[PDB]
């Protein structure tokens, strides 16, 4: 038989068969409502646009995220993700493929049992797995020690790795990811005159700060040029014209990533609580976490945000401690081919959990030591 | 003269209409070769920006 | 059985059974009463003539218009109206016919009210329905999105429709009609030495508006071959001789549509409202309502107001859209055509109001979901 | 010396010296142009009318607002204006005396900087400054910590601050305000038989909006009333006569404030929007926000407005915490209450941008600390 | 029948010109574009190779 490796993330589930180069079905995790009437008869309007089909009909269309971060908050449009994702993108039926799923650290426990019982009921999985979405990164880059940094759209953490033995009390989790960009993305550009509210063209203002956002080696000298020269400015073409041109905010919102303060958090820079994670561990290991750093999540996709943090924890870390920060092209999707590796593993067979199993010693299979 | 005219506006939009259908040509293949332009700009420019990135680091 | 599509419009009224190519009946909406004594004795000539054949007798009655501005304001005029429809027209009785009727956007509930009270009671109609004129005109048009701009004798009305969804905020609504251009004609023809006034001679004006007149694509560019030029002057022949030639008054009197100061009103041209209008809607729509601008009612036959509108908005739109503009040969009659259409479908037949539901819950029964 | 306090608002600017209890030149921000021919010679006729002159000849001119959403959109209007409250409402030389104005959170930078510009340029002023409205609104309510809800003519805004520090990632702002409540009212007059379209009858609409709408308790038991009884219908009589009679669109109409879907619009009603920014404060300010609500702008006059937000609070709020709402009577002219108190404060003499600082750091000076 | 013809027709060709002046200014302004793509991306090109020596050596 084979394996179905999703990654529901947040903003974008990634799915497809286990030992698959690349997944198969991308698309985003929203859901459309038609906040109208509609006036024409015999259409049949359905009463809910899922996945894709939303994003071609933004216009008249209220779109929710059912993941806010990481955790779920919203259970019907999560299933009817799930569904759509089952029965359309992939064209599967369920009833005879175990599934593996991912998930960030330290979320609740609710949400876990939660999301095993409707895979156990609704859709009667044969089996299933949760993992952790920094080992399968881990995985995917064909290493086994180091530190991984995945920052994602919805939560951002650091899960540092030596040997294959986790180390918990040294995972540091942090709530600004790329949504919190969008939206200080949003906020700042009305100081330029563009007022973005409606949640259809934030997806508008979310393929801006794709397009043309990038990290800045260093902030005061690239503000310096900005307000003195204007060759940073750049122009973008909305979907109904009037091109817009976006100067200095251009590498303003990502940085926010090392200047939470601009969102308001107290929380330090992503560089110093990569620093803080290195040191929390113990001192025998630190060279091999300094030399072993990982990236991940769509968030580090920023043009030059490896050479600032390279730059930046050079400056924190010793002088005679070499640091290396690895950065493969497909960041993106790394957890999903991580994922799919270790679903293909001979040995992971016997890891799963059986239907016979949970039915017998309930929902909370999952936290006891048959994780 | 009626049908003179008639005759006149006959044979003016069969020629301005063969000319129309011949620009509509030009003007799709023109912008087809306006986007492929513009995609090797667009490449240029962020490649070298790149490399530019690495010459600097 | 089968249904019945009446459409008041204003001005023209148009009636026939459902599922046909084109209404069997069409005659003007008026009502006439003779103004003189009458000395021939034996005859016995009726009190009140009523449609098309008041036209025959026009110099001897004095027409009245029932409605003004799609409001009914003589209701028993509206009454002798449809008894002549359905009876001396079709030929029918409406005991076993439901009633589709055609109504403007933004009109006092109380009109909507008395219509179906007079239908259900009067003549005892089984079920009726009311509909609105930019659907029925979208429907004809085999469109499912786009911007339709109606424009009768009575009112012009832009509404944009997108996927079958309506956009309420955004329907705008002009006064300014064909009526107040055969005004304008009257108006502007005094100054050549021609004077019309009795209400006789307004149908002789509106005759001579449309069989003359054009709309230009530019102005000032007519006007000064018009100061020079005499190519543009066309001689008419009334219906005793006298024939009178007309020079730029005939391009002049359609101008009002876009440069309504002429006749003191303060809004704007058509192709502004319409812009203003598109503007008005979502972000992520505009292209399309661009793309599919849809044109219907009598007013909208001017020779060359097509290209008119498309040069002006063009000129207020981004240089990045391709405008298009649809006027179907058909115009005048497109919203019985969409009318037919709707009465035709099979997913319909629930939606009509019947007797028992007019009874149970009142002449305001039309207000609820069944719009 | 003494300095100036001038208001622009949205449609109405109020300024007077510093250090009295009440502005002492209140008038419409309107600009006039005749739309007519004029045929009497030697009248003299002005060809541009401001201020509450233009109101006295409404039937003959055509009214601009300067200012669309806060943002102004026509800088020769107001320069008019401007010169207008200098010169003869207030008959004093700008020349020497400083000048406070004020401004909406998150106004795009070039409006900021352009009425610097031309506030030192044209008028030549000393020196002036600019404030937020919503901090001038605590001054004038004598506290020193609660979220302040700003609702004016053009926008909406609510403001965090606390012990005096403001947290600029809860300011939340709105684009709904009085004008789109005046042309919701237009909209929804129709439905009886009143046309209001030219820019003169929304004077008369405001009017009636200020005179008669109130704000419900509950929707949908006031809408049952309306429709069963007939108690509320309330008559007003135009500046002609033929007395309009209005029912349950009398409390309808601000209902938009807590319905914006009403109007089309995505975002919630202010009383959620208050709501949420309150959740994205701290933890340990919360009680004292929400025991400190505070209410400023015109637009918050509405009889009965305060409770029917206190128990929408109480609603959303958790039950063991107290909400409290203040309400001055002098509620429209807090702001420059806080204004001219500031203006009085011996300190602030220290915080003037002085004419030689412009001059020598530019129009930028004002974005810098000195704010 | 004959001179209602003739005036469509003209308006038609009338139209039909100016569509071409539109098309004609469009072709300008799509070949200035093109130009200005084309020395740009070869720009980036010679630039590209420079900097590729310079991050060798
Ligand atoms: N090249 C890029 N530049 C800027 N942002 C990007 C880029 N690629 C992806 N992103 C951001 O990453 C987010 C997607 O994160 P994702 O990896 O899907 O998280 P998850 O795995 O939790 O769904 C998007 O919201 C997008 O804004
Ligand atoms: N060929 C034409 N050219 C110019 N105007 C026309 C033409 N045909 C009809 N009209 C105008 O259209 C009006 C009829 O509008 P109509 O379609 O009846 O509106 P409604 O549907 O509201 O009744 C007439 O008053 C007439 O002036
Ligand atoms: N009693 C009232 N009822 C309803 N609306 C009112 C009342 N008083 C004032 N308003 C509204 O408040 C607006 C004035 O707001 P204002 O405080 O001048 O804002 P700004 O200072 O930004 O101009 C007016 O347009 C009016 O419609
Ligand atoms: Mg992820
Ligand atoms: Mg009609
Ligand atoms: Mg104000």
């Amino acid at each position: 038989t084979t394996a179905l490796v999703c990654d529901n993330g947040s903003g974008l589930v990634k799915a497809g068969f286990a030992g698959d180069d690349a997944p198969r079905a991308v698309f985003p995790s929203i859901v459309g409502r038609p906040r109208h009437q509609g006036v024409m008869v015999g259409m049949g309007q359905k009463d809910s646009y899922v996945g894709d089909e939303a994003q071609s009909k933004r216009g008249i269309l209220t779109l929710k995220y059912p993941i806010e971060h990481g955790i779920i908050t919203n259970w019907d449009d999560m299933e009817k993700i799930w569904h759509h994702t089952f029965y359309n993108e992939l064209r599967v039926a369920p009833e005879e493929h175990p599934t593996l799923l991912t998930e960030a650290p330290l979320n609740p426990k609710a949400n876990r049992e939660k999301m095993t019982q409707i895979m156990f009921e609704t859709f009667n999985v044969p089996a299933m797995y949760v993992a952790i979405q920094a080992v399968l990164s881990l995985y995917a880059s064909g290493r086994t020690t180091g530190i991984v940094l995945d920052s994602g759209d919805g939560v951002t953490h650091n899960v540092p790795i030596y040997e294959g033995y986790a180390l918990p009390h040294a995972i540091m989790r942090l709530d600004l990811a790329g949504r919190d960009l969008t939206d200080y993305l949003m906020k700042i550009l009305t100081e330029r005159g563009y007022s973005f509210v409606t949640t259809a063209e934030r997806e508008i203002v979310r393929d801006i700060k794709e397009k043309l956002c990038y990290v800045a080696l260093d902030f005061e000298n690239e503000m310096a040029t900005a307000a003195s020269s204007s060759s940073l400015e750049k122009s973008y073409e909305l979907p109904d014209g009037q091109v817009i041109t976006i100067g200095n905010e251009r590498f303003r919102c990502p940085e926010t990533l090392f200047q939470p303060s601009f969102i308001g958090m107290e929380s330090a820079g992503i560089h110093e609580t990569t620093y803080n994670s290195i040191m929390k561990c113990d001192i025998d290991i630190r060279k091999d976490l300094y030399a072993n750093n990982v990236l991940s999540g769509g968030t580090t996709m920023y043009p030059g945000i490896a050479d600032r943090m390279q730059k930046e924890i050079t400056a924190l870390a010793p002088s005679t401690m070499k640091i290396k920060i690895i950065a493969p092209p497909e960041r993106k999707y790394s957890v999903w081919i991580g994922g799919s590796i270790l679903a293909s593993l001979s040995t992971f067979q016997q890891m799963w959990i059986s239907k016979q199993e949970y039915d017998e010693a309930g929902p909370s299979i999952v936290h006891r030591k048959c994780f | 003269e009626a049908e003179k005219a008639a005759d006149e506006s006959e044979r003016g939009m069969k020629v301005i209409e063969s000319r129309a259908q011949k620009d509509e040509e030009k003007m799709e293949i023109q912008e087809i070769q306006l986007k492929e332009a513009k995609h090797i700009a667009e490449d240029a420019d962020r490649k070298y920006e790149e490399v530019a990135r690495k010459l600097v680091i």
